[PDB]
Order: C-alpha cells, then structure tokens, then sequence
C-alpha cells in the first residue's frame, strides 16, 4: 500500500517486463487504455494506479517501436502499421459527419483511446486533437444552458444516487 | 559626423505588424471555438530589449530592498507567527499560478495571428516567469529568514498532502491552459486577473503590512506593477474575437463557466486565509469580496466590455448568494484537517471572535460554538487524542470533496449553500455541491477525473499518509503542520499514529 | 495613516510577544530535497526547479493524482503524449547559465542599453561615411533585412513548446530562446531603422525585405524549411532540437557568420557585425543549454539513451534535407556581389567550417553519420 | 562551434600593469616632495577600470534599491529623532566635503606616485571618493525631500559658512588633505585620518544612527565603509614606498606627528559633541570610544604594524590624552552659546540625559549642567526672553577665541580642559593658540596659517545682518535655520535675533 | 542584540512622540539655491554642484575668507594661479551626459559585462579562424598594442587635473575622461591577453609593443607629444584643452577610425572593431564634455569671451604641430602593410575626414584658423 509504490504497480511493471514484441505490446497498451483510461473505462480498480501503469506501458511500446520500425515508417506509421495520415483523415471526416454532442464525444474520446501516442505519432495525432477538439466544443458548447438538469441528467445516463 | 542618433523601441514596433507573413498552414495549433483577427495591435509598444530593461529596473529595486534594508531591519522574522504560517500558502499558490500562467500565455500566443498581438502575449510570458521567480523568491527569502522554514522550503513536494492544494490546483492550474485558448484567457486574464489576482495582490499587501510583513510589500506590489499589460491582453483577446459569430455564439458560456469556476474557489479560500491567517484584521471579507466582484468587476470591468457583446454572468446572483459563508465553512473543514496541511493553524482568540461576531452576526452561535468545543476536548494538545475529523465523524457531519472544484464541503454543518448532488456512472460515484459544476460534469464528464484525497487515501491510516509525503520536519518526527501556532507542545508523527485515524470514502454509505 | 506591524509600536509589541525563541526548524534552506547539479544548490535550481506540478505518473513529477481538468475529450493538461522523447526525469535539465529570469533580464538590458550608447557614438562620429553605398542600399537593406522574417519565424517556432515544455527548467530554457531569437529580429529592424534615420534616402520600410523573402529565390528554401519547422512540427522536442542542432546550426549560422559578418567589413560596415555579434553571442549561449538538454538529460538517459539517440537522428535525417536546400539556394547570393569580393576557395572554406562544427557539435553527440565532402558538394551544387 | 569558451579577468590584465610606465627624463612629480616614492611598488587590490566599476554598481543597485523601495514605504526618513536629524546634517556635509577633498588629495598622490599599481591604487581611490561625496550629498538629498525639517538639509553647502566649526572641518577635511607635502596629506588622509578616525567613526555614526531610528544613514554608510580596506592599503603602500629613501628617517616621524595632532584636535571634541549631545539614545561613552580608537585599535595595532618602517607613535600623544576627556563638553557648550550662527537646530541636554553625563562623566554637573541650568532659567529657549548664551559668556567675562592653526574655538578661563592661551602679535596681527603644537606650527610655519575668524569677518556686524545676508533663514523668510531647541513651535525669527542686538566683537581687541 | 529606533517598540513610542505635526520647512529641495542648466534642477546638478568648498575670490565660490591650512610657501589649497583661463562662475559647467558616480559606473559594468559575454561568444564561436595570420602578428600585437602606453599617456595627463580643477562639476568630468582613457588602454592589454589565450604561441607580454612605442618610428613623435602633454604642462585646463581638443581628436581620431577601425575588418578582424567601438563611444561622450567646458562655458563667457578664446588658440597652435608631426610619423605605418590593402587615395580621403571633423568641432569654435589643405599635405608628407 502507498501513494507512488505499492503491489500493484509493482505487479504491472513485472508483467511489462516480459512484453517483447512490438504487436504484443501494442496490443496491450491499447488493451489498458480501453479498459481503464476514459470516463466509459469498463473498471474503475486501477483508478489510483492507471496514468503511471499507462505511462510505463507507453514507454515500452515506444522503444519496441524505435527498434522495429525504420525512419519513414517511425515517422509516417502508428505501432499496429496503419497510416496515421489516413486514420487521421477518417477520423476526422467522421466527427465533421457527426450529427450531435453525444456521437462527437465518443468518437473524439475513442480516438483519443485508440491511437493515442506512441501507437500514433505525436504530429498526426495532436493535429487530430486539433480538429476534433475543434468541433466536440463547437457542438458541446452551442445552447449550453437551455436543457434542465433533469433532462440533462437523463440524456447522459446517470443513476442519480442523492 | 552628425547629431548623436539612436532609434528606440517605438520606431521598431512601428514595423512589427508586417513580420508575420501568409503561407497555408499559418493557423493554430490548438482546438478553439474563436477565430482571432489578424489586424489586431496591442497597447503597449514593447520590443525584446526594451522589456528586458524595464523589468531590471523594478528588479534591481526589489532586490537591492530586499538584501539590504529589510535583512538588516530582521523584517523576515519580525512577523506575526499566523502571518508567516499564511504566507506559506499564499506565496506558494500564486506561484503555481503564475507558472500556469506562462503556459496559457504561450497557448495564446499560439492563437494570435498578428504579430502585434503575440508580443504582448510574449511579454506576458516573460512576465508570468518573473512572477514565479518572485513569488518563489518570497518562500526562499522566509525560509532562510523566516521564524519557521518548515512549509516555506519544502512547498512544491508538501502542497500535495492536503485538499485545499487541489482546488488551487484547478483554478490556477488547470483552468488556465485546459481548454479553448479563448476559455483560458478567460479564466487567466478577464476573470482570474482582472477579478480576483490583481486586488488578491493589493489586498495581500495591505494585510501583510498590517502584520508586519515587509518583503510580501516588497515582492508583491513590484509584481502587481507588471498587470496593466496583462489586463490590456485580456481586453485584447476580447476584442480580436468580438467581430466572429462563434463570439455571439460562445463567448457568454464560456465566460460565465470562467467566472463561476475562479469564485467558487477564491470565495472561500481567500477569505479564510485573509480572516483566519492573521492577527489584525483589515477589513471583512464580505465588504472586500462585494467590493472587488460588484464593483470593479462585474460593474465597470464588464460593463466596459459591453460594446463587443460580453454579458455580466448570469451564476453572479447565485456566486452572491454563497459569498456570505463559505470562507468561514471552508475554515471548519480546513482546520479538522489541520494534519493533512504544510502549515500551522490557529483556533480564534477572544479578540478575534469578538471580531468575527461584530462582523458576521451570528457567527458565535455555530463556529465560535464548534471552536470552543474542540479547544475544550484539546484539539492543541497533543496528549488529548483528538482531531476534529473525529468530531466530524462522531456528528454525522460526512465531509465531501465538489468532483469539478475540488473544494471540500460538509452540507449537513454548512451555513452557505448546503446542497449535495450525488451521481452514479459507470460504476462511479461523483458528489457536487451545486448545478453549476454538476451541469459542467454532465455535459463534460471527460474533463473531471481528479481523484481526491478519500480517493486516494481510503483505507490508509493518517500517519502514514504523512510520513510517506515527506509531511514531516528536519528532526523526522515533528510534524510540519500544527494545531497553533506557539512554539511548544508541537505534535509528533507519533502523536497522529496513536489516534489511528483511517481515511474513508464518504459516498461508499450510499 | 496606516500604522505597520514592523513600525508600530503597539502592532510591534504584539508581534514581538507572539513569536518564539528560536525558529521552529533548523533547515534554512528552501528547495533542499532538489538534487543539486553542482556542488552545491544554486538560487536557480531553489527557484525553480519542481515549481510545475506534474504528478509521479510524469517522470520526475512529485504529485499524484490525475489533472483536476482537461481539455474537451480528455486530452491532459500537461502529458508525456506531447513528445516523441522519453526521460527518465524530466526536472534533470539545467540550464549551463544557471539564468533564471533575474539574470536574464539584466543581461539583456545591459546589451540594450549599451547599444544605445554605441549607436549614439556611431551617428556622432560619422563612421557611416566610410561604408560602401552598393553594400548598404542592396545588402544590408534587402537581404539583411530578409534575415529577419527567418528569425521571426524560428522565434515563433517555440510556442508549442513554451505551451506544451514537461518541466520548469525545460520550459524556462525553452522561453529565453525564443525570446533570444524574436530579439534578434527586432535588432536587425533597428539596424534598418537606425540606417533610415542617418541616411537620407533609406527606406527603413520592411516592404523591400519582406517581398525579398516572400517572392525571392535565395530565402526560397530557408522560407519553406522555417514555414515547416514553425507550423507543421506539433512535436515541442522537436521543434526545439531541429530549430537549434540541425536547421539554425548549419544555415543561420553560414548566413550570420559566414555571409554577413564575414563580408561586411570588406564594405566598410562595422554596424551590421556589432548586431551579429549579439547574435552569435545569443547562439553560443543557447547552443549550451541545447546541448544539456537533448545530449546530456534526454541523449544520455539511463533507460531511454538509445531510444532517444535513434529518434533526433530520425530528426535530424528529417531536417537536414531542407537546410541543405535552403543553403543551395543561399549560394545564389554570391552571384550578386561585386566581381572580386571572395572566391570559391573562400566559401568552400567557411562551409567547410560551418559543417565541421556542426558534426563536432551536434551531429557526433547522437551518433548520426554525416559526410562532410558529400553536405558541402550538395550545397556547392547551388553555386557554380 | 571550433573552441571552448574563453574570457579575461582584472587579474590577468593588471599582471601587466606595471610595464605600462615608461622612462623619459620629465618622468618626475610635479608637486613639491621632500620624499621619493620608489617605482616598482605593488598593490594590493588588482583592479583594472572596468572591474572596479562593475563592483562599485553591484554596491550603488543594492544602495539605492534599498533606499527607494522599502525604506520610503516604511516612512524611515520620517521616523528619526529630531536630534539625529540636527545631528545628520552636519554630519552627512562634513563628511561630504572630508570626502570630496579626499578626490583632489587622492589626485595628487596619483600625480606623485612612479610605479603604475600605485597610481592605479590611487585612481581606484580618486574613484571612489567621487562615489562617497555623491552618496553623503545623497543622504542630505534624501533627508531634504523625506525628513521632518528640510531646512539645513537642502542647502548645508551655502549656510555651513556662518558657523565657526566648519571651518575647523574645513581645515582637517579640505585644507589638511590637499596642503601640503603629498605624503603629510597622505599621512593626514590614509595614515591617520581614514584610519585614525574616519574608518571607525562611520561604523560608530550607523550604530548611533540605528540606535535613534535612522535608516538612511546606516544604508549608505555601510556601503561607504565596504570600500575602506583598499584605501588603507593605499595608506600602507605610500608608507612602504617612501620607507627606503633616506628622507623618511628625518621626515616621516615628524609629518605623522603634525597630522595626527591635526586630526585629533578637532575630532575629539567635535565627534563627542556630536554623538552624546546629538542623540536621544545612547551607545557609548565618548571617553571609552575615543580611547579605544586612539590608544587600542590606531596607535597600538596600525601605528604597531608600521614601526618597521621607522614609524613610531606620535609624540604629542600623551598630551591628547590629557586634552580628551573634556574637549567635547566644553565645545557644545561653546556651539550651544553661538547657536544663531549654525545650520542647524541645537537642545540642551534633559534631565535623563543630564543624569547620562554625571553617571559617566563625573563632575560634569557642577559645571555644565549648572550653567546649562543657567542658561534655561534666563530663557534660552524662549524668542521673547531676549537672550542668547553668547550673552552670558560677554557678562561673566569668559571670551571665546578662535585657534588661529585648527580653527577651534575655545574659552580658556572657563575649559574644563586644556585652559591655555597664547597670544603673539606679529607684524600687526595678533593671533591666538591654544595648544604648544599649533603655536609651533605657526611659528615655523606663519605663511601657511592666515585664515580670518568669524570674529574678524563679522567684527562690529550686528548678528541678524550676518544671519540674513549669507541666507541663514528658511523657506518662509523670516525664520532661522538654526533654533536652540528642537520642538515644532516657538521657533526663533530673525526679529528677535534683531532685537537681542548682539554686535560681533574680535576679542583680541582687548590686548 | 541591538534594539533599533525603527522598530523598537519603546524607543519607538519616544520617537514618535516627539516628532512634529508637520516637517518644519515646506521647501524639500536639496539644491533649491542652483541655477538649473535645464528646465528643472537635476539629481546630477543637486548631489554635485557646490560641493566644492570656495571662497568668494575664486569665481563662484560661495565661502568666504582664506583656506585655513596653505602649502609651504603660500600657495592656496586651490587657487586662480593654477590655470590661465578666467570667468565669471567656474561652477557653470554642466555634464551634457548628466553623468555623476552612479550612472558612469553602471554604464561602465554594463559594457564590461557585454564584453565578457562577447568574448565568451567569440571564442566559442571558433571567429579567429578568419583572421590573417600576418595582421593579428604583426599588427595587433606590435602596433595596436603600442597604441595602449599612448592612451596611458593620455590617462597620466589627467593628474594635474584632478588636484587643480576648480570646481566640482570639472573634477568629476576630467576625472570621467581620465577613467576611460585609462580604461581604453586596459581593453587594449585585454584584447592581446585574450589572443594569448585562444591563438597559441601569441604573447601577451607587452615587451613588444613596449618596444615599439619607445623605439619605434611610427610612434616617435606620438610619444613625445604625449610627454610633453603629460609631464611638461602644469595648467590643468592646457592639459585638458590640448588633450581633448587638439592631440587626441585629430591623432587618436585618426589611429582609431582611419587605421584600425578602417583596415583591421579588412583581414578578417572583428575583434579589434569591437574594442575600438568601446574607444569611440567614450570619445564622443568625452568630446561633449569637453565642447560644453571649454566653448560653451569659457569661451562664451560673457567676461572673458575674447580672452579665452585667445588663449585657447595660442594652446591650438603650441599643440598642433607635435600632433601634425605625430600623424607624419604614423603615416609611415602604411608602408608595412601588404601591398593592396590600400593607396593613396582612401588615406588623403580619410586624413580629411579627421581634419574636417576637428575644424568643425573645435577648430572653429574658438575661431582658430586652419588650413585644411596645409595640414593634409604635411601629414601626407611623410606617407612613404
Ligand atoms: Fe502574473
Ligand atoms: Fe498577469
Ligand atoms: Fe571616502
Ligand atoms: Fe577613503
């Protein structure tokens, strides 16, 4: 038990130790994120631990990607060989298709889960956290205060406790 | 062979607009609902060399004061023992502040389009940097100086033990570069400066001269100096997005989510910190607070802003409403959890509850009451075995900590707003004190995910929360932050770790 | 008036009877748990150093915890998703100058204000009289003054970095070189301007030089490589390392060294080489901390040394094409002197020069391969 | 890019200093010498133009940051007892002009000195004696625009010339410095007048200073002190380079002996004046002070450290112990009687502090405070009494002379003192001595003792006249810069300095 | 410890109580009695004028009667007899750089901390590679290092000065231009020190130049000018007349600007203009002082007009020829150099130059007449 040390990161860092692949790794810094890194994570349990377990998974995967990529690929490619230009687009394209806040939160938020570095590289990706974070506040912040908190209680799907 | 010549720093601003030039990807690098116009110019005609020298000059002064008169004079040491244990706090907050402020500054700079519009963002990045050396300077110069270093030296590594470090933390951290550039510039310039900063930095001064502080005087007013400039980019930023229909669109939300997001956090604290972490008293917070917000702000500040659209906020009646008691409740809660602070705190006196009653009617009644209870169950006394979160808990008085603001309230003990709202998502539980943070929440959830400190602490026992933050004096056992302010009968790790006091979840009960 | 708590006699005493014996802690010393780069902690590492409050999950942060608010769909304020480079602490950089702002300022001041007494000296003595007419209307005014926009735009070049910089130390470094190179470009409008107003017929509007570097063909590729370096790098590690080791390294220092204060004296121009001076001087302060940064902390890091080594020599292969190619077309504007000025020998020579620092300074510490003869053949391309 | 970074300090230009002189046959001092300062003598400071400027303005930022900043928020120029600030301004103006004439003194030493680290020595010191004239005219310039009676304050440089000890100060600070052989000026300013008393009496006025509110003074004085070793050097050095010239074994001895006796005359009663009678609070006897100064810390370690070089203790040292102990007292008392002619604003000594002077200076009851006591039941205080102490010295026949060598006034049948008079008339002039060394002086040495008195300048001028034509009134016009006491109300005008109808006369008139 | 009046609460309370209601003199200037050269009376005019302790018998003085101590002899401690020039106030004169002890020193470490930054920069920078061996040999060292015991020379004049001046506002301005005579030839030691030290094999040793100034032909009639000068003139205001008015503007003006400052960017030398820049500035400020001394002050004097202007002229004439000969024997200096580096045209250009800047500003402003042409052709005399 502890604030900076305790056995869970120990745990995570020794389970990191044996990642030696690049696909594994990838694999499972994708994994984590989908499962412990949004507001729609699927487990709170790591709520405590989660950024430094992220942040150790994402340097592995950065250093298996420096070794098995070349220079174009390194600049050019995210770690499961997409083209980050062309996922970059797409995801683009479809937050300018989305039709509402509550489609554009969810792509930008599984974007942002998704191909969130070292899987994408830093250029592509913040200027996708650009556009998308563009048009998420231009959605989000257009007649913000009309929906009662009621309805706004219902819209987002919470259990009101008290 | 000619007329001594030299061209100064206006007849090279004069040329400055023409600097940046048009190529494709000439935009910004950053998300923003605003588009700032590129033929915006700046008040102030200030060039690289001409900054610098400005700044020494102020520099040389405060530091020639500093090193010579007032060390001579003691003036770090004479202060009053609840004055030096604030200016911990204050000096410390303000620097995170101004740090902060450099990195929204050079979001904003980004931004702008005209070059004349980045130099004055650019200065004020200079500036900012100034201000978090001086305000760091200030708990180097107590710590080497002062009547007790403990907090002074060691800040930037203790803040992180206690509450109130983490609404700080929002305010003038997080609100300033998370977000719309324009929304940033908000919370930085038009509110957090031209609102709460500025007469924060004039009020600070007033209060630490009447406590025999003279090196805040000496820091503080020097810094205050640099602000006209400041407030001009605030005014300027305003005005380069004024022309934009995502102005009328936008603009009003974002500034009221500014203003509501800096009150429910400088409200409480500041006041607490004016009334509670002196010894002799200015002025009542309630008069100084209806001052700064109905007055120079929200009446001439944003009444001058009305030209480009900018509307007086609508959550200002309801900021009004709970201005009245929430330095004092935030005090309550602060003091339960004295052990958890990097400074020492001091129970009212008789003076200053007389004060308190003639300013505050009815203050006795609740506060006075629960102080004089704690005092007389030795909450100063470390054989007593006893701390207010045990009062708290005995009462049925659970202590929530606002997921958006940070800001700890009790709502069953409160006399300002006492509403509690809590919500389950996804196997979470989130609590909020009003609809303004739970409708920031609700329409945002992926922008509040700060864990706080029932979080993070649940299940640990006190001692060793404090231990292992490095909560702990020079001798390894004394604690940093006490119960008062006296120089005996200091409380040791020891002394906390026989109550064996574990911190709790509060919404597990639900 | 008011009465103060350190003058008044009555606030005084109070004051005097509440305060103790002796102070409550024996340790004086504010910032003693920083680990000291020398022997011992300096007022810049007190002052600075662990003033950002990034938590564990940061490496080298103190606080714990997640940011209390992020931006729209969770992007964090301050996160290691900014950078390519991986640190094992992101607090170990220290500035060579020890220069927090204090110092910085007054340096800076010192060198305004002696400029200012120089240029008084200048205009009083007439030396203006002995300085080639071609040189000053068409060099100094033109392509001189074209020189601006390419520091203006490698000063512009460090906002993202000054948003988006890890650390204290790193983000202040980072500061005080981009204000170095705004300085820079405002010295070289107020050489234009000081001209103007000591010689009749001086035009000291930017229209010339602007036009120069927007529609010319010797900063054609400067232009583009300072465009892409600015707007189309969202990396601030990145922008800041190819801005100062590969692109400023090899190209402004040819311009500034090699060109300008190389040839202006031949033309009796003892004013343009006082303001290079100050540049050259600002270079050599900046290239220190450069080289801290990315070769001593993030080069030499304990755990990532290699992975950082491999990703500035992806950086520098990246970039280097460009300032070759803005160095080409530079070689254009040896065509435009008077017959005489230099040679071919001359030029080989200071490209020589400037390729050889380059590689000792830069291109070695990463271990990139670079050819000496192979750069300043491609670059002599756009000679004869 | 191609080499490490590279600069050069003070040291290594100044190792080469000593080659920048070159031999030619006009290569010679232009002011008369007895001595021979050797070339080839060293300094200890190596300091070199740009240097010394740049740590002076660390010491000048430091001062005036000070000054500007906290100690005008904190209203210190306000805050000071109205006797230290009578006190400061006589004070900071004689200081002012001791260190101005030092500039012109440190001059001719550079002028005399062969070896290139002498002169660079004394440059550095002609330097800094410019700085120290501008910072003694600066805290009379703070005090003037801050303090609590500007009057003396912003105009000290014309209105010291109505009083009688200036021009004893003008004679140890300005003719002492500048007249004369270089090294007996040396001796005079380095050898005993910085080290003697200057270097101490700074430390003392900052503590005095502190100890009656006054925080001017101490912030630049101390600033003024930080450059003292590298004069005392240039003291030490003059000593060293004359030391093997056979003129030193005749000369040396007696030059230090005239200039310490040249000092010390005015200093001792003038500095004990100032500092007991000057000052509410007080830090220290003026007897154990001077002691300690004279006997302890100059003629024990300093004169010690040089007798290897044939220096001895002066001789006529016994005679100023003998001559110290009451010289202050009997000059207030002196300074007080002729209160309308100074700048500034005098007080007989209270009741506390009357019991201050009989604790540590036994005896001095029945004389002066019976006579202080005296002088307040005639109404010395009050404009409507109509008397001036001056009156009382003229009816109980007790005239007051003028040393004709120091310039010290004193009353010989009433001193407590020394109580010696000489008179000699010598080709129709008379002139009056106090002491056996001054008559010697002058009688060696006539042509360079002939300055007039007060009493022969002002002889039969009424005192109002005086007053009046040399601007000795403030601001309204009317009122007098001096006052014998030192409250806000019952100040003296010149009316009623017209109606004592006090007329000057010379008293040696009476022969 | 100590207790203080300040702060004390007891000492304190009796300081206050007997303070006024309010200061007892409504007029706060500290040199309300000054007649005001500006607008306003000036700190440098307060904290200066009248310190100097004169009697009425010296113009201006504000004192009555004798000194009370005089030389043997009799002699006054400063006197009448002590210059030839007469007027009617000697404390009209007035800085026109405004400049008493704090600012002359605060500019002065300004420019010393620049030039250690410079220097840094310099050697870093790898700039000596450029530099032709034979002018930093053979001209630097020898000839541009005897030209330092000329400006110590210049420096030792100032001595008389300094002990003589009759006023305040005169010994501070002949003691500031004696402080940057001297400091010009420390820059001058410092150069040769730091080519010692980045350019191996050079000596720093000044035997060198030492010899050549003593033993030498081009510097010959410089140093007999300059002893004569220094040690053969007992008139404070001749020494400072001549030196500042006749022998330094038109010899030192023309070894600084028309040699070194001119010929020394020529062989790739950046570093000798950077100290000669320092040599120029202090002489234009240098060159103020002494046009308002002794034109606007002496030789306007509204009494004595037409008898200082006499005598400064018999000072022009006495002085001018050891100047024109000293410029004879430099001009021999050109024949060393290589063959092109420049011929007979730039230097008659460039000796008239100098010529036409002393008429203008001082040879007409006391009506002396110069024949331009004379003077050229005599120093021309000697070119070969
Ligand atoms: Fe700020
Ligand atoms: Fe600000
Ligand atoms: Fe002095
Ligand atoms: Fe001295």
């Amino acid at each position: 038990l502890g604030i900076h040390s305790n056995d869970t990161r120990d745990a995570w860092v020794n389970k990191i130790a044996q990642l030696n692949t690049l696909e594994k790794a990838a694999e499972m810094l994708k994994q984590f994120r989908m499962d412990h890194t949004t507001p729609f994570r699927n487990s709170y349990e790591l709520d405590n631990d989660y950024l430094w377990i992220e942040a150790k998974l994402e340097e592995k995967v950065a250093v298996l990607k420096a070794r098995a990529f070349n220079e174009v690929d390194f600049r050019h490619k995210t770690a499961f060989g997409e083209d980050a230009k062309s996922v970059l687009d797409g995801t683009v394209a479809k937050m300018n298709a989305a039709k509402d806040k509550w489609e554009a939160e969810k792509i930008h938020i599984g974007f942002r889960q998704a191909y969130k570095p070292p899987i994408m590289p830093v250029n592509y990706f913040l200027d996708g956290e650009r556009q998308l974070g563009t048009r998420l506040m231009e959605l989000r912040n257009l007649n913000y205060y009309d929906t009662p908190l009621e309805e706004l209680r219902k819209q987002r799907g919470v259990r009101v406790v008290h | 062979n000619r007329a001594p010549t030299s061209v100064n720093a206006q007849e090279v601003h004069r040329w400055l607009q023409s600097f940046n030039w048009d190529f494709k990807n000439n935009r910004t690098k950053y998300a923003t609902k605003y588009k700032m116009a590129n033929e915006t110019k700046e008040q102030f005609k200030l060039i690289a060399k001409e900054y610098a020298r400005m700044e020494a000059v102020k520099d040389e002064r405060q530091f020639g004061s500093l090193q010579d008169a007032l060390t001579r004079l003691n003036a770090g040491v004479r202060v009053h023992p609840k004055w030096n244990e604030t200016m911990k706090v204050v000096s410390n907050f303000l620097e995170v502040g101004e740090y902060n402020a450099i990195a929204a500054t050079g979001m904003l700079w980004d931004s702008a389009q005209a070059a004349e519009q980045k130099n004055g963002y650019l200065a004020q990045v200079l500036d900012e940097i100034r201000h978090t050396h001086q305000c760091a300077y200030v708990n180097y110069y107590f710590a080497k100086n002062g009547q007790d270093p403990a907090g002074h030296n060691d800040a930037r590594r203790t803040r992180t033990i206690g509450p109130l470090w983490k609404g700080m933390k929002r305010v003038f951290s997080d609100g300033f570069i998370s977000g719309d550039a324009v929304e940033c510039s908000l919370n930085l310039q038009l509110v957090g400066e031209a609102c709460f900063t500025n007469p924060l930095i004039v009020a600070v001064t007033e209060w630490a001269a009447a406590n025999g502080d003279e090196i805040t005087p000496t820091v503080f007013l020097s810094i205050e100096t640099d602000e006209l400039r400041h407030m001009a980019n605030g005014y300027q930023t305003v005005v380069s997005i004024a022309n934009d229909p995502a102005s009328a669109k936008y603009l009003n939300t974002d500034l009221n989510n500014a203003f509501w997001t800096q009150q429910k956090y400088f409200t409480p604290v500041l006041g607490m910190l004016f009334e509670y972490g002196s010894k002799f008293k200015v002025e009542p917070w309630v008069k100084t607070w209806n001052r700064w917000v109905y007055e120079d702000w929200g009446g001439i500040w944003i009444g001058r802003l009305g030209k480009y659209g900018v509307e007086s906020p609508r959550s200002l009646k309801d900021a009004k409403q709970d201005a009245y008691w929430a330095h004092h409740d935030l005090y309550l809660l602060a003091y339960a959890l004295w052990p958890t602070g990097f400074f020492r705190l001091a129970l009212p006196d008789q003076e200053e509850m007389e004060w308190f009653e003639a300013n505050y009617p009815g203050w006795y009644d609740h506060y006075g009451k629960i102080y004089e209870e704690w005092r007389a169950r030795g909450c100063e006394d470390p054989s007593s075995g006893f701390i207010p979160l045990m009062w708290f808990i005995e009462n049925n008085h659970p202590i929530y900590i606002d997921r958006v603001s940070q800001v700890p309230f009790c709502p069953s003990l409160a006399k300002g707003a006492s509403t509690l709202r809590v919500h389950e998502y996804n196997g979470q539980m989130h609590t909020f004190s009003d609809q303004w943070g739970e409708r920031m929440w609700l329409a945002e959830p992926e922008r509040y995910e700060c864990q706080n400190i029932f979080e993070q602490y649940e299940g640990r026992e006190l001692s060793e929360v404090i231990a292992e933050l490095h909560g702990l004096r020079s001798d390894g056992k004394t604690l940093i932050a006490q119960p008062h302010v006296r120089g005996d009968k200091l409380w040791t790790l020891d002394d906390i770790k026989r109550l064996n006091c574990v911190f709790k979840n509060p919404v597990k009960a639900f | 008036e008011r009465r103060r708590g350190l003058t008044d006699p009555e606030m005084a005493a109070v004051i005097l009877k509440a305060l103790p014996e002796a102070p409550l802690d024996g340790n004086n010393k504010m910032g003693y748990f920083v680990t000291p780069r020398w022997k011992r902690l300096t007022e810049y590492e007190a002052l600075t150093v662990y003033a950002q409050p990034n938590a564990d999950w940061i490496a080298g942060g103190l606080d714990w915890g997640d940011w209390t608010q992020k931006f729209h769909g969770g992007r964090p304020s301050w996160g290691n998703e900014t950078t390519e480079l991986r640190t094992v602490d992101w607090f170990k950089h220290r500035d060579p100058l020890r220069r927090w702002h204090a110092p910085y300022v007054k340096d800076k001041a010192e060198e305004w204000r002696y400029t200012d007494r120089f240029l008084q000296g200048y205009s009083a003595d007439g030396q203006i009289r002995a300085m080639n007419p071609t040189w000053r209307d068409e060099f100094i005014n033109r392509y001189w003054g074209a020189f601006l926009f390419n520091e203006y735009g490698l000063f512009n070049a460090h906002s993202q970095g000054a948003r988006e910089a890890l650390s204290d130390v790193t983000r202040v470094s980072l500061a005080f070189w981009g204000f170095d190179k705004i300085d820079i470009a405002q010295m070289i409008q107020l050489e234009r301007g000081f001209l103007a107003k000591i010689v009749p017929g001086f035009d000291e509007s930017t229209a010339v030089p602007k036009a120069e570097w927007t529609n010319g063909e010797v900063y054609k590729s400067a232009r583009l490589a300072v465009e892409g370096l600015w707007q189309e790098v969202f990396d601030w590690n990145e922008s800041a390392f190819s801005v100062h080791a590969v692109y400023d390294a090899l190209f402004g220092q040819f311009v500034r060294r090699e060109f300008f204060q190389r040839l202006a004296p031949r033309f009796g121009d003892n004013l343009t080489p006082f303001f290079i001076n100050q540049a050259q001087t600002y270079f050599q302060i900046a290239k220190q901390g450069v080289q801290d940064l990315y070769y001593n902390c993030l080069g030499d890091d304990p755990e990532f040394s290699d992975y950082n080594r491999t990703v500035m020599r992806n950086w520098t292969g990246k970039w280097l094409e460009p300032t070759i190619a803005a160095l080409r077309d530079f070689m254009g504007l040896f065509a435009k002197l008077p017959a005489g000025t230099t040679d071919k020998e001359e030029i080989t020579a200071s490209l020589y020069r400037v390729v050889d620092d380059w590689i000792e300074d830069y291109a070695s510490r990463i271990d990139f391969k670079a050819d000496r003869d192979q750069i300043v053949k491609a670059v002599l391309a756009g000679l004869k």
